[PDB]
């Protein structure tokens, strides 16, 4: 009772672009092994066949026109770039006689990787789309849309809001400019927020070794304000993971933390700049630690390691490569893919390519009420931290 | 307890081997084993593969609806090896099959027979291919025939008529065969699925797909069959060979049908659609006469297939070769019809007739070449009526085609093509060509090829051979033959 | 917007020799919607909405070249006037005989021969294809048209030109060319329409049959197809004409501010 019979298109940029270099910054670079896995899930299937969902891609790419590229090396006097080739992005049709209801309540492991296509910048580099969509029917009459988008092309804000231009385009609706007409050009030692890697050839994912395993959780507003009553709500949910996962390892006392923050956002819309930085626990014992005070670590005790990332020459993987990380992403309109009408019930965003360290992505759910947070962790290890939670 | 092993009979309605194996009381494993290795040159083609692939998807169902596990299968390189693991893995008492006539299946099967026979197996065969087996029909001094005519004739004035259809089993008894594994078989290569999966647009192979081409055929361009049989530019023919191939059809249901329309017909006055009976059941029985020359006269090596062609001097010509593959020719009616082999993986017989003879009488390559690539591209390639088909057209039967001559491709094209309108079809480009020379273009003068919008050499190829060197050549090989062959 | 299917009325060289009242077309249809409606068939109902619109662009054929015809100052596609069309005549050819490698416009290409009509979205296809990738002059093209179309119509092939070339503020996009795959989806979703006129391809998977160029030489092996010998190879690629179409463009609108 899996989800089945796939079948794959593609779909390109309405107009053909031409001989045409994108040229992506080395903060794209720094990313170059991360993979974000976002899953929406609508009440309806009614109405968004797949034509009418496919429809829309083709001026929505034209908008975005380097997703639907690929990527190729420069010589040098080896830098890539982004080859201006249409190749499209690759859709996936998928149906599963689940009801959605079912399985969205069901604390399943592995779904995200379900209804998400599996695969990244990979042993055919030069032909590896940058983007999949998958598109799972349900027998509830649900529908299911899981993207499976390259760290390289862009951020979660990024990636976000360009889904839903495809949605603004979807239901009629104008969005508003793609900016990526300032180009990227380009710019010591190993920053302590990532971690050095080898020579990375031509497939750009780190084997992790322990299989890794996604799985998420709501967290109530009633324990948001719980939360309160013992810095915002992001940092006291990321203090309450990270020394629930230090009771399960232990050595949990560094800890870098991505930020989704607007105000440092350039307004071109195929980016890099989620803000990166050291969060370390010296007082004592992040196992030993209680919240309120973890919490307060990381507001104050941030360290701005962003700046250097980028001008890292080398591969690095910063999300679960050094430390484990905390995602700071609340604040992206997730819930904004409206199909004409339809807002999601349900959005969960995951990862793969992220090191053995795991990460937390911290975000939004349906009422702004509270907060979803997916966790990725050495699979062994959910077995725990699901008790290590319960308590909280 | 018993077996039913398939090959060649992939339905369920008259299929004597699984109609026995049900009424013998105890259980009944239906399997299907992969051996190719075994088919040596004969092993199956590129487009047959896929359509094994949907066929037996097929059959599984039907037999699954009928009370099975499955269809157990079966990979080896050794039939009797994959066959008697299964005897054994699966336990059984006996082995059921109908038997085939092809020289290779001649005695590969009677080697099946004894080592089965040797670790304690009953085996039976059983008659699923043919109206009348070929030992059945004889002339008077008891000797097979030679040719079709007096072969034919002895079979519609048998004493007896061809036994009636058996039903299907009303369900069948297979036992678990949970613990019984099936070997995943491989058909066709991942490079080469996404061309043979549009073999789909035109056919779709299954039991039940050719019952349902029958009762069309039956009820529509049968009545016309005497008129129309000859034409390719219309669905003048039955369009079950594929489906006959793979015995996926009784014959002789078709035969026991088609008697019934015939009975009725002839009650009706309609004396034309009376005669088409008859002449639709020739065709039935030109299949007979396949696997009679098969069984009766096989290919030896003190005489071959094309043995009368020995010393013929071919002409020995890759590019040749290439160029009639892709129907570029430039002889539109062989051009179209080269064009639709590729495309579909089926040919009107006639359009076989004028693909092959050009094959061998203007371009006069190796026969070996087109009967190898015809086996690649046909649905329907058969062993028997390939050969047959291959004998007929280059005069190795005394029933077939003259050797020292060439065809006019307007006498081709009037009888299979007469409004060009097949040509037209396949060939877009010579749309605007007249029906006066769209079989010929190279005859036309230039203004009528300047208005049709054709530039013979760009637009559309010109002769790869002409008719008139074509003709020449092959009176200088058969001499070389004749003058070769006395003096030996 | 499908060709792969008799989806259009075949009305054209009709309604062209006045051998079929457009008053009658439109009663009929403006009854029918009123049927529909009350049947509760809002999709038929909406279809004649937009069959009476194509009605219209034929009114309006008339209405542009009664009030704003064209001889002298302003002559059909005076816009680009100071275009640096090639010169080509070769290439002229290899479009007349549907060779040019791109399957959607040789299709198109035979089926204007064959039967002198084509379905609207591909008198674009091979019209777009013709002034933006081979960049002929389009005074060319028009004049095959007039020689092979059987609904020749003189202020209709004015629009219809007008149109494609972005002469005039309804019509398309000047610097810009359509993706093969991106006309393919929408005018031929399963690729039967060129399968049927380039039998050719048959056996090419739907994936590649609009663009055969960009397909792994194992697929097109697979499919028997090999550029250059079966089925040609692109006589002008994309990239090396949008290309030209900036040099072209940009060296005119230098020749408009100039004068
Ligand atoms: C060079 C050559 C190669 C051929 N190769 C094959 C082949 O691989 N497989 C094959 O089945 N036939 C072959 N034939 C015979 C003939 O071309 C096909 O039987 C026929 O074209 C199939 O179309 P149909 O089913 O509509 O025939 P119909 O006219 O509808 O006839 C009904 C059935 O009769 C049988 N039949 C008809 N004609 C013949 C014949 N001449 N010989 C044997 N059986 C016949 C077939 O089973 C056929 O389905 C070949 C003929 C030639 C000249
Ligand atoms: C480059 C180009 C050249 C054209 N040349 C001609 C021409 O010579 N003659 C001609 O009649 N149409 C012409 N058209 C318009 C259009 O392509 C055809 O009218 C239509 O494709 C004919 O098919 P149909 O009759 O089934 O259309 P339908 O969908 O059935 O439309 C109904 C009728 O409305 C009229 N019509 C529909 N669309 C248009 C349109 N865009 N412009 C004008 N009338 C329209 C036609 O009379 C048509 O028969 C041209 C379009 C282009 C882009």
């Amino acid at each position: 009772g899996a989800v089945h019979g796939h079948r794959l298109s593609t779909v390109v940029p309405s107009s053909v672009t031409g001989e045409v270099d994108y040229a992506l910054a080395d903060a794209d670079l720094a990313f170059k092994l991360h993979y974000l896995r976002g899953v929406y899930y609508y009440r309806s299937g009614d109405g968004l066949a797949t034509k009418v969902l496919k429809d829309p891609m083709f001026p929505w790419l034209d908008d975005h026109f380097p997703v639907a590229g690929r990527v190729r090396r420069a010589e040098a006097e080896r830098r890539p770039y982004i080859k201006c080739n249409d190749c499209g992005v690759r859709i996936v049709e998928a149906r599963c006689d689940r009801d959605m209801a079912e399985w969205i309540r069901d604390a399943a492991p592995g779904r995200i990787r379900q209804l998400c296509y599996d695969k990244v910048l990979g042993p055919e580099l030069f032909f590896s789309p940058l983007l999949y969509v998958q598109i799972t029917n349900f027998k509830c009459g649900g529908l299911a849309l899981g993207f499976s988008w390259a760290h390289l092309i862009g951020d979660i804000p990024s990636a976000a809001t360009c889904f839903n231009k495809w949605a603004q385009i979807l239901s009629g609706k104008k969005p508003e400019a793609t900016v990526l007409t300032p180009p990227n050009q380009p710019l010591p030692a190993a920053p302590r927020s990532v971690k050095q890697v080898g020579p990375m050839e031509d497939l750009w994912l780190v084997p992790a070794g322990r299989d890794m395993a996604c799985y998420s959780f709501h967290v109530s507003d009633a324990v948001l304000k719980k939360l309160h009553q013992q810095a915002g709500t992001f940092e006291l949910v990321s203090a309450l993971v990270w020394q629930a996962v230090a009771k399960i390892r232990g050595d949990v006392d560094t800890v870098t933390v991505v930020r989704a923050d607007a105000a440092a956002r350039s307004g071109k819309s195929l980016a890099n700049e989620m803000k990166v930085g050291y969060v370390e626990s010296a007082g004592s014992s992040p196992a030993k630690t209680d919240v309120a005070e973890l919490a307060a670590l990381l507001a104050k005790n941030v360290v701005d390691e962003t700046a250097a990332v980028a001008a890292f020459q080398g591969d690095v993987l910063v999300y679960g490569g050094a430390n484990l990380t905390l995602v700071d992403m609340e604040q992206v309109d997730l819930y904004g893919l409206e199909i004409k009408g339809q807002r999601p019930v349900y959005v969960e965003y995951g990862m793969d390519g992220v090191g053995d360290e795991g990460a937390v992505l911290v975000q939004p759910d349906a009422d702004g009420r509270g907060r979803l947070v997916t966790v990725v962790l050495p699979g062994d290890e959910i077995d725990s931290l699901r008790a290590a939670l319960g308590s909280a | 307890r018993i077996v039913v092993w398939f090959r060649r009979d992939l339905r369920v309605e008259d299929n004597p081997a699984l109609a026995a194996a049900a009424r013998a009381g105890g259980e009944v494993v239906p399997a299907y084993v992969w051996s190719p290795e075994e088919e040596g040159p004969y092993y199956p083609g590129r487009v047959s593969r896929w359509w094994i692939s949907q066929s037996l998807n097929h059959l599984d169902a039907s037999l699954r609806r009928l009370g099975a596990g499955k269809l157990v299968t079966r990979r080896s390189a050794d039939a009797a090896v994959a066959l008697l693991q299964l005897v054994r893995d699966t336990g059984a008492t006996h082995v059921y099959f109908n038997h085939l006539y092809d020289p290779i299946s001649l005695v590969r099967d009677r080697r099946l027979k004894e080592m089965l026979a040797a670790e304690g197996i009953v085996v039976q065969s059983f008659n699923s291919d043919l109206l009348y087996e070929p030992w059945e029909v004889v002339d008077d001094e008891g000797q097979p025939f030679t040719m079709f005519d007096p072969f034919w004739n002895r079979c519609l004035s048998m004493p007896y008529d061809p036994p009636a259809p058996l039903l299907p089993p009303k369900r069948i008894n297979s036992g678990d065969l949970s613990m019984c594994p099936s070997e995943d078989l491989i058909f066709e290569d991942e490079s080469e699925r996404g061309s043979n999966a549009l073999l789909a647009r035109a056919w779709t192979p299954g039991w039940q797909n050719a019952d349902k081409a029958l009762t069309a055929f039956l009820n529509g361009p049968l009545a016309d069959y005497s008129v129309n049989r000859k034409k390719a530019d219309s669905a003048s023919t039955s369009l079950l060979s594929p489906h006959l191939h793979f015995g996926e059809l009784s014959v002789r249901k078709v035969f026991h049908l088609v008697r019934m329309k015939q009975l009725v017909w002839s009650n009706e006055g309609n004396h034309a659609a009376e005669e088409s009976c008859t002449l639709f059941l020739r065709s039935i029985g030109l299949r007979e006469y396949s696997r009679y020359l098969s069984f009766n006269h096989p290919s030896s090596h003190e005489r071959p297939l094309l043995a009368h062609l020995r010393f013929f001097p071919w002409v020995v010509d890759e590019s040749y070769f290439k160029i009639w593959r892709q129907g570029r020719t430039g002889y539109p009616l062989v051009d179209a019809g080269m064009r639709e082999l590729w495309a579909t993986g089926w040919l009107h017989d006639r359009i076989r007739v004028v693909v092959a003879s050009f094959f061998v009488k203007v371009l006069q390559l190796p026969a070996r070449w087109g009967m190898k690539y015809f086996w690649d591209t046909l649905l329907d390639a058969d062993l028997e009526s390939d050969a047959l088909g291959w004998q007929y057209i280059t005069g190795s039967l005394p029933d077939g085609r003259e050797l020292d001559r060439i065809d006019n491709p307007q006498f081709e094209g009037y009888k299979f093509d007469p409004h060009g309108e097949y040509v037209r079809r396949w060939i877009p480009e010579l749309a605007r060509l007249p029906t006066e020379w769209i079989h010929h273009p190279w005859d036309a003068p230039v203004s009528v090829l300047q208005a049709a919008g054709i530039e013979l050499g760009s637009n559309y190829p010109l002769p790869i051979v002409e008719l008139d060197a074509a003709k020449g050549r092959l009176q200088a090989a058969l001499s070389e033959m004749w003058q070769l062959e006395a003096a030996s």
